[PDB]
């Protein structure tokens, strides 16, 4: 599991977590292109069971 | 068929009585089943309700 390791420590009961955004600002994003998928299923109702609607 | 027996049958003539009986049919036997599209991407259990239905 230590294989793992993200961060060079953990929580400690007293570490002030502090805010990065103080103030409003649109957004540029960055990413790398294998990190955003996007999922699609098929409706299917081609199916006979919905019959009188085209 | 009646029968009468003799030479002499002056006014003894018979009718003609032919009974019937009356035959029907009942309600019908349903089977009422419903699905959204999602249960549709499968269908093997629309077909095995189908063929237990019968």
């Amino acid at each position: 599991q230590r294989a793992y390791a993200n961060v060079n420590t953990s929580l400690a009961d007293a570490m002030a977590v502090n805010i990065l955004n103080v103030k409003d600002a649109r957004t540029n994003v960055f990413w790398a292109d294998d990190a955003i998928r996007i999922v699609s299923q098929p409706i299917p109702a081609n199916h006979e069971l919905f019959a009188g609607m085209k | 068929s009646p029968t009468q027996e003799g030479w002499d049958l002056t006014d003894k003539a018979t009718g003609l009585l032919e009974l019937n009986v009356a035959v029907n049919m009942g309600e019908p036997d349903n089977d009422f089943f419903q699905l959204r599209a999602d249960d549709l991407r499968d269908e093997t259990a629309y077909r095995r309700r189908i063929q237990s239905a019968a």
